């Protein structure tokens, strides 16, 4: 066998990668996906089904599959976990009541043997109001440091502003890509 | 030629009816 | 109000089905075959089937039965029209009507069926429009369907504007065994193969008896068709107002008008048949054919079918003009003639033996029919006056048309 | 067979997905119960190919009554397709929405029906009228709540004469029922 074609493809960029979109409803999942793909905050209705999109950055086409946080859509994340290489969690720092529910959902999702090779990707959504927590208080409340064998990074992003998306993407690429 | 009657040219209207 | 229309096969297997309303379970198609078998065996078979409270109307196609299950008392005529339109669309898209093409173009067939009708209401009926929107080898729907002019697609460009007309004449003669003709009707057919640039509006003009009487020229040979049906593109308002045949010709071959009126003239061919059949000993075929048409007209490919005995064998033919061949599949002798000039008189003398054992049951007396087709003959005498070809851009058209006379229901009752 | 088909459908190759869809359609047309693979085909639904969208919609319609619970993952796709610029795509989505015999499915499609009621395309108007008639037949109370009678009555007094005829037929069917 020969890998000359593979080397030629990888010389100019061949790796694409995968990504998933998880989080509670009204947590900036659709707005975050629109900002990542397009660059503007587009108003979206409730995520009854799912949103599928692909983002090309640094020569890697990371497909993003938005998943709603509805009660009827929360158990549907198991179907979207198949054929998924990455996972992004959208939290609501301004929703103290929903913080416990989001933490319980994240613990339930992370307790699946199939979802073991996916690194932790938590985005501090709603980072535009004073009620939003920091990158450490939210992680401490969610117990991100207690996820053994999980590579999770805390990033705070404002849905209106979009700041921190580039840093989160770079961190995800560094965690997933182990090349120069 | 063709069986079943050869094609013939047709006019545009009745010239005698004005 | 058919619940769903499906295409079946000769073995009872459904080639393809497409539900439109969902009010009838798809499993009812299985019971259709036993019901059809019972009806055929009991003589109660009809195209409109009935499985309890759900009616499964079926039409015998070339290779499969077009079963259209229905639930309520919907428009049976509308269902039949939809089935006929679907058959025409399939014939246009697929040159063969068999199971070979049913399982070969299913990907486009499903899309065509979905686009044809929805919720039991047909929506698309233009074969050209369907091909411009659904193809087997998608863009937005064409504006011609949305526009009023759905019988002439705009933007057509052609190097030459040539229209091929066809004056098809069908002579049907129902001659009883007593020698008197009961049903003598001639049905006209004005079919034109218009192939030009753009969407010209045809202005039909002919030597019609009604038109001549209205214009005061009701003194020459004017064709008074009992029934005249306009095409889809033909404007019925002009015809009702003053018999103005104004319509947009279609892109291709289409039937604009079809005359249909009774005939009071003598038959084109006078055929006298003699059955000198002995009692299980021999058979005599005293067939004499006289051409009552004009001598200037020749009947090309004349095939006068004379039904021979079902159990007859060892036949000998003594004719004068025209080859006679006995077809075992047809169980009859056809007086095949290549060219039959008008006024020709052909005499035939058949002679064959019969089996010694008598037949258990009778076979009936099918009528004798001929397959004569003499073109370039206008028996009705209707002459086309002009064809108003009007184009906004302005072009000189050179339409062509040929008058073809053939034998339709020219069946003579057997003795 | 089934496992290979599922693996092909769970791939990122468009040609492989098209081949798997064609094989499933042939099996479904040949008399194979492909309803068990409906949840697998649910993920491979949002596709740019028009031919693939039609096949997916046909499979969902044929697998909607069989798996009503699994049909809840198509409302988002239908809502997204309801704003498709292509009139053919909008007409196909409208036809598929009314063809789904789901009690809880037509409830979420009321907003798309209201949006498409005023479709400028005569084919779009006819598709909207057909979908409204299908919803009324499935749920007369739902149709009355949506208030499509006023829109249907004004439909006859509009252009798109074929769309006017379709609306008139739909109104007669509603009054006939
Ligand atoms: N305007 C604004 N909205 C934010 C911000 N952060 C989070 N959001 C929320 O993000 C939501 C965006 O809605 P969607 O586009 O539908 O995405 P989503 O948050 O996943 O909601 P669902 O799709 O229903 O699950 C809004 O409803 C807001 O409640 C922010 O900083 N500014
Ligand atoms: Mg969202």
């Amino acid at each position: 066998g020969n890998i000359f074609a593979n080397l030629f493809k990888g010389l100019f960029g061949k790796k694409e990668m995968r990504i998933l979109m998880v989080g509670l409803d009204a947590a900036g999942k659709t707005t975050i996906l629109y900002k990542l793909k397009l660059g503007e905050i587009v108003t979206t209705i409730p995520t009854i089904g799912f949103n599928v999109e692909t983002v090309e950055y640094k020569n890697i086409s990371f497909t993003v599959w938005d998943v709603g946080g509805q009660d009827k859509i929360r158990p549907l994340w198991r179907h979207y976990f198949q054929n998924t290489q990455g996972l992004i969690f959208v939290v609501d720092s301004n929703d103290r009541e929903r913080v416990n529910e989001a933490r319980e959902e994240l613990m339930r999702m992370l307790a699946e043997d199939e979802l073991r090779d996916a690194v932790l990707l938590v985005f501090a959504n709603k980072q535009d109001l004073p009620n939003a927590m920091n990158a450490a208080e939210i992680t401490d409340k969610l117990g991100l440091h207690s996820l053994r064998h999980r590579n999770w990074y805390i990033q705070a992003t404002c849905a209106t502003s979009g700041d921190g998306l580039y840093e989160g993407l770079d961190w995800l690429s560094n965690q997933l890509r182990n090349q120069k | 030629d063709r069986k079943g009657g050869s094609y013939s040219q047709a006019a545009g209207s009745d010239s005698a009816q004005s | 109000s058919a619940s769903a229309v499906y295409v079946l096969d000769l073995k009872g297997k459904v080639l393809i089905c497409r539900n439109y309303r969902g009010d009838v379970d798809m499993s009812e198609v299985e019971h259709f075959m036993p019901i059809l078998m019972e009806k055929e065996e009991e003589g109660m078979l009809s195209p409109i089937l009935a499985h309890g409270g759900v009616r499964f109307m079926w039409i015998k196609h070339n290779n499969l039965y077009l079963v259209a299950t229905s639930k309520k008392n919907a428009c049976v005529s509308l269902v039949f029209s939809f089935l006929y339109k679907v058959v025409q669309v399939f014939s246009e898209y697929f040159k063969e009507l068999e199971e070979e093409s049913i399982r070969d173009n299913f990907v486009i067939i499903y899309e065509l069926l979905d686009e044809l009708m929805d919720f039991g209401y047909p929506q698309t009926t233009d074969s050209k429009i369907l091909q411009e929107y659904i193809t087997q080898e998608a863009p937005r729907p064409p504006a011609t369907v949305t526009n009023a002019v759905s019988w002439r697609s705009e933007g057509i460009k052609y190097r030459k504007n040539e229209v091929f007309l066809d004056v098809i004449e069908a002579v049907n003669l129902l001659v009883s065994a007593n020698g008197n003709v009961l049903r003598s009707e001639i049905v006209g057919s004005i079919k034109m193969r218009v192939f030009l640039s753009g969407m010209p509006e045809l202005r039909l003009g002919l030597n019609d008896k009604v038109l001549f009487d209205n214009t005061g020229r009701g003194k020459s040979k004017s064709v008074e068709l009992e029934d005249v049906k306009f095409h889809q593109c033909v404007r019925l308002s002009r015809f009702e107002n003053d018999r103005t045949i104004s319509f947009i010709p279609p892109d291709g071959e289409f039937e604009l008008m079809s005359y249909r009126l009774n005939t009071h003239v003598k038959p084109l061919i006078w055929i006298e048949s003699v059955i000198e059949k002995h009692s299980h000993s021999r058979i005599e075929y005293m067939v004499k054919a006289k051409s009552q048409f004009k001598r200037r007209s020749t009947a090309n490919n004349v095939e006068i079918h004379i039904p021979v005995p079902n159990d007859a064998d060892s036949p000998k033919f003594k004719t004068t003009v025209g080859s006679v061949k006995w077809v075992p599949e047809n169980s009859e002798i056809v007086w095949s003639v290549k060219s039959f000039p008008g006024g020709k008189e052909y005499l035939m003398r058949a002679h064959f033996g019969l089996p010694s054992v008598e037949a258990e049951d009778k076979e009936g007396k099918p009528p004798i029919s001929v397959k004569f087709e003499i073109p370039y003959f206008t028996t009705s005498g209707i002459q086309v006056r002009y064809l108003k070809i009007i184009e906004k851009s302005g072009y000189q058209a050179l339409p062509w048309v040929r008058y073809i006379t053939q034998n339709g229901d020219y069946q003579l009752r057997t003795q | 067979e089934i496992f290979e088909l599922k693996a092909e459908l769970n791939s990122d190759k468009k040609e492989k997905k098209k081949e798997a869809v064609k094989k499933v359609i042939a099996s479904m047309t040949v008399g194979k119960d492909v309803s068990a693979l409906f949840p697998d085909v649910v993920n491979c639904m949002q596709t740019d190919n028009l031919e693939l969208k039609k096949l997916v919609y046909l499979y969902l319609m044929n697998y909607a009554k069989s798996q009503p619970d699994m049909a809840i993952m198509a409302v988002n796709t239908f809502v997204k397709d309801c704003e498709d610029p292509n009139p053919l795509i909008r007409a196909l989505a409208v036809r598929t929405m009314g063809c789904i015999r789901v009690d809880k499915i037509t409830e979420y499609l009321c907003e798309p029906l209201r949006k498409c009621l005023k479709d400028e395309d005569p084919y779009v108007r006819k598709t909207a009228a057909v979908c409204v008639a299908k919803l009324h037949d499935i749920n007369a109370q739902l149709v009355e709540d949506q208030g499509f009678l006023d829109t249907l009555k004004d439909l006859i007094s509009d252009s798109n004469p074929m769309v006017v005829a379709n609306a008139v037929a739909a109104l007669s069917e509603i009054a006939e029922s």
